[PDB]
């Protein structure tokens, strides 16, 4: 099993290639997308980003989809990282509702879009 | 447009066309023809010459070596490549073990009458030798100055990636090149898989058999001409391809392509060879030729290159029907 | 893009040179100022300092100015 | 089944049987016999020949060297191994110091009339030389192309693991092989400890003394025959083993095994040699022979190999009573 | 003050003045003159001699080599440098590819009749060759003992930093020196950018053209003298500089500087050469000379060195008006 080195601002992460292939639409899951961050000299992907966050980002892949904000990482920061790594809107909302943020105790289409009489 | 180009991302500069020695040197053609063939290629600016220990059981190397030594060409003006894998009948005379890479290259180098080749190739992958041993041996022979660089031939991406990765692991020298088959009827690998390796780790494609052994010349339309490769002793395998259901399916496709050829005012072989160079992913195409006519014609593929509009290309793609989804 | 290794008591940090050039008056932003901490043998800047802090110090530059303890 | 096999996980391919030169070459037997013995082994496909600086104070190497040079066999078809440790009477002429590994191998290589051996072995461990120095020297001589690979002999797992570990620490070359004793009365190490190293770090076992110096041939049933090894000047140590309480306990066990031998329709030695190869953990067995009869017989062990059912094996295990708990 | 000084922070010790071979050796001047010129420089303590494969198409190297061999000077007393980049008309005979660095240096070394040079230089940067390949080749030739050290010429800081950084990445040898242009009318690089590299990674400046090709000698005040460099076949480029708007703007500035020269009781060239050495950042200045008069005069720059007060310097700065903001 081929393995991948991800370097987050000097902090080296290692995973298997198939572990990442488990989410092909995400940045790290997509060869064409991550290709831009590859360092041929070092055989690793470098990201000049937040160190404390990546821990969870990588565990998301390893856990088969668990996305939890490390207790020591602010909400706004960690959210930005999820967005950068392109984890996807589904995984994002599951996080949103697990983090403690509810926007829809709703019936999906009623409250927002409503009435058919333009009047 | 650009006759010379970096072999992959290495600093090694190759003519976009090279001359091979498979079947012909020390085999099909005479040494006089070989000399003439080399002198021609050389005088037209080709600096790339490919051979292998396996070819004519070393005799291709003997002949290529003699020519170089006869013409007294400056070594620094030539790019000589040889491939290593099958070097004899004994068990330890094949593969990519440290023992064979060393003994193999050394034997080649002796036959060639050269102190080093410019690129040495793993002639195919070796499932029986750990990558580390192979990469170390290649790195060893370069450090011994028996080669300038090393390359892979017929390896998969993963195999090439693994070799590269192992080199970075142990601080050794990664390979610079994959010598892969490429013609209108064999596209998958060079068109999909290799450009990704080029962009990622700078490995270049040096392709072989642009006329699919002469098949693409159209010369097999009515069968097996005398003195054609398919007619030679020990090329029944090729004769069989040519006269297969798929072999014929192809020759029918050649007839259509021939239309496009006469429209651009060039021969079919020239179109096919030029077609291989159409993308910057390909660093060089290794030519085969049994005569000076075949070679001088083939060199003409270069004039065809700017005539290859994106629409001429989409046209060829349609008639072939074998464009690989990326 | 040229990259920089900052070694905080064995804990290796890596960033791009332009990421630091974003704040030229700061120690790490200023070539003359940080020059004193450069190790030519290792090609890194060594600081015999607090490890847990630097995380935020470097993120300050990356975030374009966020400074959180 | 498979006459050739990877030495450990290295790309080096060895006949499952090799011919050694201990006691015999330049010692017990004549050079004419030695030549004949080698020619025989070679013509039957054996490519593995083991020697050592210590053997006949270098003379085994001189003789092995002469044969190779006389027969004009291609070097690439041979796998020559030599062991280094005891190279002379002076203090600095023994052990695994950088000085001795270099000077020792160089002296061996000169005697052999070869530019390199295929594998060089630490002939035993050296408590007086740091691992790092030894691994560096071995890595040095390979890089000098004086050896293709290196191996250990009579080292413990920990010692082999340590050598490997040090190589990875300093980016040097790990050893590929342990040359260990293996016969029906010496099983512990090869059967328990070595397979773990094979699976973990790919070290292969090349075993020695399959007939426990001739003991397993049964020839010592009634005592010490003239012209047997135990009878030779300076092999009293062996004579003593043979005529010991334990030595006799063994010969009694041979008589039972002899039953199993006649049942499979082969000689006892053939069974024992074949017994050593019964597990894929063993890469090669180094034979000893004082005549062509002894050797041609021993080569016959291969025919016995598929006759070794798991039940024939459990049977041998019972009569021996020395199967080591794993 | 100190006639010898470390080239950068390397342990290599160079006279603060060296003798180059551009234009003159095997070109403008005779071999008798060349010999005389070298003997003079040598007997006055200069140990630094710079050449290049490009100079007089190898002939400068042939001549420098002959002199060394004729005088029988001890190799250990000389510091020979050569530059590599343009080594012939063929495609693969230029640049900083592994192939050319090796073949280039080897060819140079042969012409020189030396087993090694003390420093080998990348004669300019190569955008067509990855840094890793170049640094490896330089490290290779040093390990082959074909050079003691390596240096860059006309590279930017970033380029030098990159080479250094790559060396540390792969555990190779960083460069010790940049051979940069430096005279009163070319200051920017040596005065701003190089001292930072010296303090950071210990790279020293070995500067060239202290008389800006003779321009600073003032000899072009009234035009192009016969037998001046600007007058030579193939130096029209220089003639054009000299007779340009900017070229004349300069000669006017020379007239003022000439005042300062007669005040310190030395010639103008001596002032200019001494001016280049005024800062410890500069390790050596490579002189050019077409005669013994020109050289013996130029060596006199050393006597001028302590006469260069910080006020004499601020004075020169004013008349020049080209002091670069740091
Ligand atoms: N890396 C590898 O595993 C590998 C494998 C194979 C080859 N190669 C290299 O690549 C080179 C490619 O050679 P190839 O044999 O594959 O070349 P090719 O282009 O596929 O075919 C060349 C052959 O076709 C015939 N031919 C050539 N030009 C012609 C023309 N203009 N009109 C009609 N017929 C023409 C020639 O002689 P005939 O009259 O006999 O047909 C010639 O022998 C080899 O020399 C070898 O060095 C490498
Ligand atoms: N790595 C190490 O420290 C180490 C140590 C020892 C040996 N080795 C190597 O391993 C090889 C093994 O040789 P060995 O001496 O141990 O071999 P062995 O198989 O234990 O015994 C061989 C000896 O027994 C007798 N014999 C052989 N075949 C026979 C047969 N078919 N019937 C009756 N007697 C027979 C022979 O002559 P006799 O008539 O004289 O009995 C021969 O000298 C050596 O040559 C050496 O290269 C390595
Ligand atoms: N690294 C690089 O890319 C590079 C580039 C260029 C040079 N270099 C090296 O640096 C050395 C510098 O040489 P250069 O030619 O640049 O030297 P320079 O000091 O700028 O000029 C020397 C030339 O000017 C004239 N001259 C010298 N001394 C004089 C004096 N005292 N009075 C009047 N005229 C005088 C001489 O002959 P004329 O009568 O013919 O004028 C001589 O050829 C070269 O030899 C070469 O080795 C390196």
């Amino acid at each position: 099993c081929e393995r991948v080195v991800i370097n987050i601002s000097g902090l080296r992460f290692e995973t298997q290639l198939k572990t990442l292939a488990q989410f092909p639409e995400t940045l790290l899951g997509d060869p064409k997308k991550r290709m831009r961050y590859f360092d041929p000299l070092r055989n690793e992907y470098f990201f000049d980003r937040n160190r404390p966050s990546f821990d969870a980002i990588l565990y998301y892949y390893q856990s088969g989809g668990r996305l939890r904000r490390p207790v020591n990482v602010p909400l706004d920061i960690f959210s930005e990282e999820i967005r950068f790594y392109e984890l996807g809107e589904e995984a994002m909302e599951m996080f949103r509702e697990d983090e403690g943020y509810i926007k829809e105790e709703e019936r999906p289409l009623p409250e927002n879009e409503f009435q058919r009489q333009v009047w | 447009l650009q006759f010379y180009r970096n072999l992959g991302k290495s600093g090694l500069r190759v003519s976009c066309l090279g001359l091979g020695t498979w079947v012909t040197f020390g085999g099909q053609i005479t040494d006089e023809m070989a000399e003439h063939l080399m002198t021609l290629a050389y005088d037209n600016g080709i600096n790339l010459f490919d051979t292998a220990e396996v070819y004519a059981a070393g005799k291709a190397e003997v002949v290529l070596g003699n020519i170089i030594k006869k013409k007294g060409w400056r070594r620094s003006s030539l790019v000589i490549t040889t491939k290593i894998f099958w070097g004899g009948k004994a068990e330890t005379e094949r593969g990519l073990s440290r023992k064979h890479i060393i003994e193999g290259l050394k034997a080649s180098l002796e036959r060639l009458q050269l102190e080093y080749v410019d690129v040495v190739f793993a002639n195919r992958p070796d499932p029986n030798t750990p990558m580390e041993e192979t990469v170390r041996a290649m790195t060893h022979v370069i450090n011994q100055g028996m080669a300038m660089y090393w390359g892979t031939s017929r390896w998969s991406s993963m195999e090439i990636m693994e070799a590269y990765s192992v080199a970075r692991q142990f601080n050794l020298i990664p390979p610079i090149c994959e010598q892969a088959e490429y013609h209108m009827f064999q596209r998958e690998k060079v068109e999909v898989q290799l450009p990704e390796l080029f962009h990622k780790i700078g490995v270049g494609a040096m392709t072989w058999s642009p006329l699919a052994c002469g098949i693409v010349s159209g010369k097999y339309d009515s069968g097996i001409p005398p003195y054609s490769r398919a007619s030679l002793k020990g090329y029944q395998w090729l004769k069989d391809k040519i006269l297969s259901e798929e072999g014929r399916r192809q020759q029918a496709k050649l007839k259509e392509l021939q239309a496009i050829a006469e429209r651009l005012g060039c021969t079919l072989p020239q179109l096919a060879i030029a077609w291989c160079l159409r993308n910057e992913g390909v660093s060089s195409v290794l030519l085969g030729a049994s005569n000076a006519e075949q070679l001088m014609e083939n060199i003409g593929a270069i004039q065809v290159l700017p005539k290859l509009s994106s629409s001429i290309v989409h046209e060829i793609d349609s008639i072939l029907g074998n464009k690989p989804y990326s």
